[PDB]
C-alpha cells in the first residue's frame, strides 16, 4: 500500500553554529516508478507557542522517482532569527523533516534542537535581545521522532 | 507547556 517508506535520517555538521545550514541524510525506498514528486520540507518552529512563527527553511520536490532504494543530502539555510520571538531564541525548540505526496504529509521526522550559548559568561548571563552569531545548535539527534500518516497513495 | 506544545508539533 505505502509506495514510499523513509528508512534512515542522519544529522549531519552537529553541533553547529545557529547560522549553519541544516542537513539531513535521508535515505527512502520506493516500491514502483511513482507517478507524482515527492515534496520534502525542513521546518523550523520559531515558536512553541505558535504555528505562525513555524518557518519553512526549505521545500524540494524530488521526482520522477523510479523504484528502488534512494539517499539525498537536504540542505536548508538556517531560519531567519528576525522572525523568532526572542523568548524561544535560546533553548529547546524543534526541527521537522515532512514527507508530502499528492498534498498528503505522509511522514514526519521530528528532533529537539537545543540553542546555546559557546562562552560561559553568556550562558550564565545571557544578552537582554539574543545574539544569533553566538548561539551554537545542538540537535539531540540521538532521540529523532517518527510519526507515520495513512494518506492515499492511488492515482 | 513549551515541552507539551513541542510534543504535540512532533505528533
Amino acid at each position: 500500500m505505502a509506495k514510499v517508506q523513509v528508512n534512515n535520517v542522519v544529522v549531519l555538521d552537529n553541533p553547529s553554529p545557529f547560522y549553519n545550514p541544516f542537513q539531513f541524510e535521508i535515505t527512502f525506498e520506493c516500491i514502483e516508478d511513482l507517478s507524482e514528486d515527492l515534496e520534502w520540507k525542513i521546518i523550523y518552529v520559531g515558536s512553541a507557542e505558535s504555528e505562525e512563527y513555524d518557518q519553512v527553511l526549505d521545500s524540494v520536490l524530488v521526482g520522477p522517482v523510479p523504484a528502488g532504494r534512494h539517499m539525498f543530502v537536504f540542505q536548508a539555510d538556517a531560519p531567519n532569527p528576525g522572525l523568532i520571538p526572542d523568548a524561544d531564541a535560546v533553548g529547546v525548540t524543534v526541527v521537522l523533516i515532512t514527507c508530502t505526496y499528492r498534498g498528503q504529509e505522509f511522514i514526519r521526522v521530528g528532533y529537539y534542537v537545543n540553542n546555546e550559548y559557546t562562552e560561559t559568561e553568556l550562558r550564565e548571563n545571557p544578552p537582554v535581545k539574543p545574539d544569533f552569531s553566538k548561539l551554537q545548535r545542538n540537535i539531540l539527534a540521538s532521540n529523532p521522532r517518527v510519526t507515520r500518516f495513512h494518506i492515499n497513495w492511488e492515482d | 507547556e513549551k515541552a507539551a506544545r513541542l510534543a504535540r508539533r512532533i505528533a
